[PDB]
């Protein structure tokens, strides 16, 4: 049993159940956490008086608000 | 209760367990 | 005299768990624990007298700060107000008698001294929690009493049911503690300090009250969190008594009273629902310990409603705690004595007669039952009637439901309490064990509990008792009549034909079963899916054979 | 005391005999050590079950179902008790 | 309905275990043994009305109906003696199984108690 | 527990009697009026 | 209407009704009489006459 | 019987004679039914240590006491603490260190 | 086996197949858990939605 | 041992287990026993509780037989308003 | 509230501070509360005896206040039309 | 009365399940699953369907009075206004959102007072 | 101030509380960093936004979907 | 079902009938008390000319 569980890697297969579970849970909750992080970042930006900020692939925009400016 | 009272003589002398499993040998210091 | 109330039980427990205990034995361990409890009790009595009667609050610098990084400053500082004095006095008075009883109940247990030391740790950490001036020390006391409860429940490490119960209670309390920690984060971020005296709020962002109340309900075993309490009877009688009298269960209500930053609607709804559930739970069982635990839950719900009513309601709730602790511990201890006289039988259906137990235990159980059910002119009578009257005049239409629910709950309380006494003594004998133990120390512990109950009446907890609130004559007499109705129905000991309702009620509404498979088995399946399917599967990088 | 958690043969026999005579059909003189229930004492299966439960009460035992099914005579029950360290 | 093992019991044994477990449940639903006595007498009498039954189809019907009645009436909180399986006093403090002791292990093979590599 | 149809009949009769008591309570005179009338009865002793 | 069938149990454990195995009403409410007497004496001494 | 058994104490009289507990285990607390011989002298010494630590924490507690407001009446803390401020009653009249009304308005 | 005749033998066998839960039931209960135990996320997001709806109505009415 | 001894089989009850100290019923003997400290303490506590309830009630019987509304309106009508 | 205006306050802020009154009790019967507190918190066990007059006076003042509140509610209902006039 | 003999748990003798990590074997018989009710029988042989069916009505039966009283009856039900306090005293007491004095419909700024009493969750910037 | 005042704290230690909250706000929000949102211990931004929204909705002639702004939320601000 | 021997009067039908009477009466008082109480408290002061002369 312990060898099988330490060598469980040979039991993977693209069945119906495994694919359904992987998409709905793993990737789905990955997307959920990603969108939640985006929402939190944008809300933190709005709660500090900042304009739209440039995330990776968001067109040139304001990054790193200057310490010498009052927002 | 030993001796029929809460204020009776004790009952235990010797070594209560072996700390670390270190056991005295012939009275020689460890 | 001030720091004696906290440090002394801690030092006693440390000695009792130190290698020094090897050189003392159970006799010496009992002596040390009783002496420490008595000394701390004397100090607590002095502090209570001075604070309550002469209004002298004292703040203590103990060990300097604990940690101060950024604007966050945490200090080992202790302050004693009326609330802290009441909590310390109640806890010490309870735990002294608890230690006295435990010194005799477990006399034939092998590892008695460890039990004594863990009890002392529980009491000391309760004192630490109540001594807190800032929220971090409150958290420290919370988790310390949680750890002590874990150790005490899992004292008999040879029974799997107790271990399962301890782990379940620990996890539920950890959920509550995460909620409480999130609330503490919010409180510091929007108030800039941790000392309760520096916390004056008029309107928060709601999440403060919601999260704090959820965390408190976790410790107070309210609705959606009460399942652990029944399973805690696996532990020894002293542990259950101490937990259900003045510690752990009281901590959530103590925090709520200290804070007074809740939302009345949710507090009232939760309290009423929990009280109704506890009331219907207590009359539908046959294990003696579980009934008393559910009664504890019902009184916790009463206190929740009272504190939700208002500041005056909060003080009345604190007084309700102060009166409830004594007779709760008394009921637990009398039940334990009767069980031991019944050869370890923990089921009601094998009792009866006046031969199995001593006269003092029977009288103590009678007095505790009378006080708990609100018998006229008694300890629980005053607090329960005060809470009822303050709840019969509330400005919330929501509270009208709560008033009726609490009336029903009190009637059921009298019902199952009278049934308990009836099955204990009034019915004919139906078991096989008679070993009436008449040892001095547990009897003296019962005597101390009863004396404290007498004091709670002869001396009021606060100025609320005796403050007359203007109700129609029938309204005041209503709980008295409800208790009479419960007396009559229980002394009839009659039952109904609607057996499906019986099987539903006995099952504790299946809440354990619901939580067995709605969150838990899915958590297990999520774990297997993650590990096997992702790591060994999707995230796996295999070998290039060659 | 006596016994490594076990009681004596004799008090067990006496208790079993004293329990046994609680039937209207039973004549006292025919109850004896190692006595047939059905063939000798003439007690039905319901009577055997009742006697098993009564002995469980008398000795404070929770007998497993299969062992109870094995019980069909006085001597078998007595020897079973003489195997119990959990009997009072 | 009973369990599959009980399904395998002989007719005599099946009915015996049925009656035994019925008495157990009646104790479990009883307020007291004193309440249980008249219930016990009635339960004994009810079987007495079925003593002279021969047609195995109706016998099986009665047995199955009684088994369904009993299964519907499994008590949630059974009355158990404390020191038996499921009892509260069971598995509290057992005798320590024999465990061998190793004296002065550090004293043996000194300077060579680390790890191979 | 116990199954007493007498308890059932008592419950129903108590329901009816308490409903009647509530009706009796609904039409009573003012407490102020009652107290003043009693003080009239107390003033003639 | 015979009832004596199958090990009548009432008689088997009838010994449980031992008078000293019963609920004693002599000591059901101990100290109550002395308390009532003390209350009466206190009332007569304080409230009644003076 | 092994050599080291002779150094070992037997099962205590408190212990159930029918119990075996592998007496060789060194427990942090003492083990099973532990009950030494000179236990009362150990108890007296332990109580002496308890009293000494009690005195130390008593001194520290009296040292680090901070009272931010005058009390409402007489308290026993006066007899061992002088840092305690003189009490002020509910009506605001300052009261002596004995907690009684001063002359002019007393008696 | 010396205690089987006292506390039962090992004859009876546990009736458990050790199988993963039902896919649809598992999914539904996972969503139920997520909803019950992540309510602050939805509360904050709905607050933001109400706030932006207020801003949208203000923008619509203020330019006319 | 057990405070109740069981005889069984109609055995002759032991002579040492008979007397005023032993009371038998259905062949089963129980002992008539008295405990001094237990009974005295029970009487003390019961008397304390009873007197507590009696005196607290007597101090507050009017506020129970009549209502607080009734009692205080009676006082206002009869014994002034200020 | 105009028909039944509150009576003048016989207790000042300074007096309530000296009595250490909880702020939610600073009502139109503050002095009675203060006297009751001062009496009861000094009597020891026999507080119900040697402070009966103080308690009765405080409850009488509260009875007056409760009557005033009831009358205010009745008048408000009559103005709004909830009760026949 | 410690030291009662206890049956042990015999070691397994057949291939283990893949997901055996849910049976709690403490070495003594009887073992238990990871949690109660998770698989196997339930005391009383009830099923989750039974309890779901019962709760589907029990929950609404309990909840119904809450909604009715919160949606069909207001503060006018009480025959008295809350405890009165002077302006300089009341003005701080009612500032608390939890404070019950807001339900005085006789308050000079009653609707305004209730207007301030609503609960928000996200702090606004 | 709090422990000296006692009950009278609600009209005696307002200004010192305001001072302390202002100091905390200065310590936090000044050089707050690149990612930290702004912090108002006294809920000042909340209630100022509330007042502005109240004024805007009053100009909008519609019912307010938000609580009326509060005069003060803490024992300080 | 027999009653306990030491308390046989409890099994009497009249006792259980009385118990049911009181239980049901209290159970419905639980609901009927509050509106009656509010009306009583209101009319304690309504019918007083000291506050409302128009109602005498
Ligand atoms: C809460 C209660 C729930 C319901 C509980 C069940 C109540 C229903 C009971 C009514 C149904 C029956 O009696 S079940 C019917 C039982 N009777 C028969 O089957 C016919 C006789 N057949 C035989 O083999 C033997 O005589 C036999 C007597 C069996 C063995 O006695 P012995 O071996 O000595 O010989």
């Amino acid at each position: 049993w312990y060898y099988r569980r330490d060598h469980f890697e040979n039991e993977f297969v693209w069945n119906y159940r495994t694919t359904i579970e992987a998409l709905w849970f793993l990737g789905g909750f990955t997307a959920a956490a990603y969108a939640l992080s985006v929402f939190a970042f944008r809300q933190a930006d709005r709660r500090s008086g900042y304009p739209k900020r440039q995330i990776l692939g968001d067109e040139p925009a304001m990054v790193l608000p200057d310490e010498r400016q009052f927002y | 209760y030993p001796g029929g009272s809460f204020w009776s003589e004790g009952t235990q002398t010797g070594k209560n367990g072996f700390l670390f499993g270190e056991v005295p040998i012939n009275g020689q210091p460890r | 005299m001030f720091l004696l109330s906290v440090f002394f039980p801690l030092l006693g427990g440390l000695v009792n768990t130190s290698p020094i205990a090897r050189f003392l034995g159970h006799r010496g361990s009992s002596i040390i624990a009783i002496g420490c409890m008595v000394v701390a009790f004397i100090s607590s009595v002095v502090i209570y007298y001075e604070v309550v009667f002469m209004g002298c609050a004292v703040s203590v610098d103990v060990f300097g700060t604990w940690f101060s990084v950024g604007t966050f400053h945490a200090g080992w500082t202790f302050n004693f107000d009326l609330l802290t004095a009441n909590m310390l006095f109640t806890v010490t008075g309870v735990s002294m008698a608890v230690h006295m009883y435990a010194c005799d109940y477990m006399r034939q247990d092998p590892h008695l001294n460890l039990f004594l030391g863990y009890l002392s740790y529980f009491t000391g950490f309760m004192c630490v929690l109540v001594a807190a001036d800032n929220l971090l020390v409150m958290l420290v006391g919370w988790e310390g009493i949680g750890v002590c409860s874990y150790l005490l429940i899992g004292y008999w490490s040879h029974r799997l049911s107790a271990v399962k119960s301890a782990q379940k209670a620990i996890l539920v309390n950890r959920v509550s503690d995460g909620l409480l920690m999130w609330g503490v984060l919010w409180v510091w971020y929007h108030l800039g300090s941790l000392e309760y005296d520096l916390l004056n709020v008029y309107s928060a962002s709601g999440f403060v009250g919601l999260s704090i109340l959820i965390g408190a309900m976790g410790k107070s075993a309210q609705i959606l969190f009460h399942v652990w309490l029944a399973d805690a009877m696996e532990g020894p009688t002293p542990v259950s008594a101490l937990i259900h009298a003045a510690t752990l269960v009281t901590a959530g209500v103590y925090l709520l009273v200290r804070l007074h930053i809740h939302d009345e609607m949710f507090v009232i709804i939760v309290g009423s629902l929990t009280a109704f559930m506890a009331g219907v739970f207590g009359a539908t069982q046959s294990d003696l310990k579980r009934v008393i635990a559910y009664s504890t839950c019902s009184q916790l719900g009463y206190m929740m409603v009272s504190l939700g009513l208002g500041e005056t309601g909060g003080e009345a709730s604190m007084g309700h705690l102060m009166t409830h602790a004594s007779f709760k511990a008394a009921l637990f201890l009398a039940a334990g004595m009767v069980i031991s006289g019944n050869g370890g039988n923990q089921h009601i259906a094998r009792y009866g007669g006046s031969a199995h137990s001593a006269m003092f235990t029977m009288l103590t159980l009678m007095v505790a039952s009378l006080s708990l059910i609100g018998w006229p002119e008694l300890s629980g009578f005053y607090s329960k009637e005060t809470i009822l009257n303050l709840a019969a005049i509330c400005a919330d239409p929501i509270a009208d439901v709560a008033h009726t629910l609490l009336l029903l709950t009190a009637m059921l309380t009298s019902a199952y309490t009278t049934k308990l006494f009836y099955q204990c003594f009034m019915v004919d004998f139906s078991g096989s064990s008679v070993t009436p133990v008449r040892n001095v120390l547990p009897i003296l512990a019962m005597a101390i509990l009863l004396l404290d109950i007498m004091l709670k009446v002869w001396v009021g907890t606060n100025l609320l008792s005796g403050m007359l609130f203007f109700l129609p004559w029938g309204v005041k007499t209503l709980p008295f009549g409800l208790m009479v109705a419960g007396i009559l129905t229980a002394t009839a000991a009659v039952g109904s034909e609607r057996f499906t309702l019986i099987r539903f009620c006995g099952s504790r509404w299946g809440f354990d079963q619901l939580f067995a498979r709605s969150p838990v088995n899915p958590i297990f399946d999520l774990g297997r899916i993650t590990w096997a399917i992702g790591d060994r599967g999707l995230l796996s990088v295999g070998n290039l054979r060659a | 005391g006596f016994g490594g958690g076990f009681l004596d043969k004799d008090s067990v026999t006496e208790r079993v005999l004293h329990v046994t005579k609680h039937f209207e059909k039973i004549d006292a003189s025919k109850v004896s050590p190692a006595a047939s229930f059905e063939k000798d004492l003439g007690l039905d299966s319901l009577d055997v079950v009742e006697l098993v439960m009564a002995l469980e009460e008398e000795f404070g035992l929770e007998i497993p179902d299969a062992e109870a099914d094995k019980i069909a005579s006085v001597g078998d029950a007595i020897n079973y008790i003489c195997s119990n360290p959990m009997a009072k | 309905m009973a369990s599959e093992v009980v399904l395998a019991l002989p007719h005599k044994l099946r009915v015996m275990r049925m009656y035994r477990t019925g008495l157990k449940e009646l104790i479990n639903w009883s307020a007291n043994r004193h309440e249980w006595y008249p219930r016990a007498y009635a339960l004994r009498q009810e079987f007495e009305d079925s003593k002279a039954l021969t047609d195995r189809e109706e016998i099986r019907k009665k047995l199955e109906h009684g088994e369904e009645l009993l299964a519907r009436f499994r008590h949630w909180e059974p009355l158990i003696k404390p020191e038996f399986v499921g009892g509260t006093a069971y598995s509290i403090n057992p005798a320590q199984p024999k465990l061998k002791f190793i004296p002065n292990y550090d004293a043996m093979d000194e300077y060579k108690k680390g790890d191979h590599l | 527990g116990v199954f007493s149809r007498y308890y059932n009949t008592g419950l129903l009769c108590g329901v009816a009697v308490a409903s009647g008591i509530s009706i009796w309570w609904y039409n009573r005179e003012s407490i102020y009026v009652r107290v003043k009338s009693d003080l009239e009865k107390e003033g003639k002793t | 209407m015979p009832k004596v069938v199958g090990f009548q149990w009432e008689r088997y454990e009838a010994w449980r009704h031992h008078p000293l195995l019963q609920f004693n009403k002599r000591n059901a409410f101990p100290g109550v009489g002395i308390g009532f007497a003390a209350f009466l004496a206190y009332v007569a001494y304080d409230k009644s006459q003076p | 019987e092994p050599s080291w058994a002779k150094q070992l104490a037997p099962k205590s009289g408190l212990c159930p004679p029918e119990f075996h507990y592998n007496r060789e285990i060194w427990y942090p607390h003492g083990g099973f039914y532990c009950d030494p011989k000179g236990w009362r002298k150990n108890t007296l010494l332990t109580l002496g240590g308890i009293g000494v630590l009690l005195y130390m924490t008593f001194s520290y507690s009296t040292a680090n006491e901070v009272r931010h407001m005058p009390p409402k009446g007489w308290i026993p803390s006066i007899m061992w603490n002088s840092n305690v401020p003189d009490p002020v009653d509910f009506r605001g009249r300052k009261l002596n260190r004995d907690g009684t009304l001063p002359e002019g308005e007393s008696s | 086996t010396s205690l089987d005749h006292v506390f039962g033998d090992n004859s009876n066998k546990l009736n458990y197949n050790f199988e993963p839960m039902g896919m649809g039931s598992l999914f539904i209960r996972t969503m139920v858990m997520v909803g019950v135990f992540f309510f602050p996320v939805f509360i904050m997001i709905n607050d933001d939605y109400k706030y932006t709806s207020f801003l949208d109505k203000v923008a619509a009415a203020k330019a006319a | 041992a057990n405070a109740y001894h069981r005889t069984y089989n109609g055995k002759p009850v032991p002579p040492e287990l008979q007397g005023a100290d032993y009371i038998t019923y259905a062949g089963v003997t129980m002992k008539k026993e008295f405990h001094l400290f237990d009974t005295v303490l029970s009487k003390l506590i019961g008397a304390g509780a009873t007197f507590t309830c009696l005196y607290h009630f007597y101090l507050n019987a009017e506020e129970h037989w009549h209502g607080d509304i009734y009692f205080f309106e009676k006082d206002v009508q009869q014994n002034g308003w200020d | 509230a105009d028909r039944f205006p509150p009576p003048p306050m016989k207790a000042t802020q300074e007096q309530m501070d000296a009595a250490d009154v909880p702020y939610h009790y600073r009502d139109y019967c503050a002095h009675m509360y203060i006297d009751y507190k001062e009496c009861r918190l000094t009597s020891g066990f026999s507080w119900r005896t040697k402070c009966a007059h103080e308690l009765h006076a405080y409850n009488k003042c509260e009875y007056k206040e409760f009557k005033r509140r009831v009358a205010i509610a009745i008048e408000e209902k009559r103005r709004r039309g909830l009760i026949a006039a | 009365g410690a030291g009662a003999p206890v049956k042990l748990a015999p070691r397994p003798d057949k291939p283990l399940p893949t997901w055996y990590e849910l049976w709690w074997d403490n070495g003594y018989y009887p073992g238990q699953p990871a949690a109660d009710f998770m698989f196997g029988a339930w005391p009383g042989n009830m099923t989750e369907t039974y309890y779901l069916r019962f709760w589907s009505v029990f929950g609404l039966a309990l909840a119904a009075p809450f909604y009715y009283v919160a949606n069909f009856t207001d503060e006018t039900r009480m025959p008295m206004v809350p405890q009165q306090y002077p302006a300089e005293v009341r003005d701080v007491l009612v500032q608390r959102r939890n404070s019950m004095l807001k339900h005085d419909f006789s308050a000079p700024d009653f609707k305004e007072v209730k207007d301030r009493a609503k609960i928000y969750w996200t702090p606004m910037y | 101030c709090v422990r000296a005042a006692g009950t009278a704290r609600y009209h005696k230690c307002t200004e010192v509380m305001k001072r302390l909250q202002a100091a905390v706000r200065v310590a936090s929000n000044v050089d707050r960093g690149p990612l930290a949102r702004k912090r108002d211990v006294g809920f000042i931004y909340h209630n100022n936004r509330l007042r502005e929204l109240q004024q805007q909705a009053a100009e909008l002639e519609i019912e307010n979907p938000f609580p009326a702004p509060a005069k003060q939320a803490t024992g300080g601000y | 079902v027999k009653p306990p021997r030491v308390f046989p009067i409890l099994g009497s039908p009249g006792y259980q009938f009385f118990a049911g009477l009181w239980t049901g009466a209290m159970l419905t008082f639980i609901f009927t008390s509050k509106p009656l109480g509010r009306k009583e408290v209101e009319d304690l002061v309504k019918y007083d000319p000291a506050y409302f002369p128009e109602y005498a």
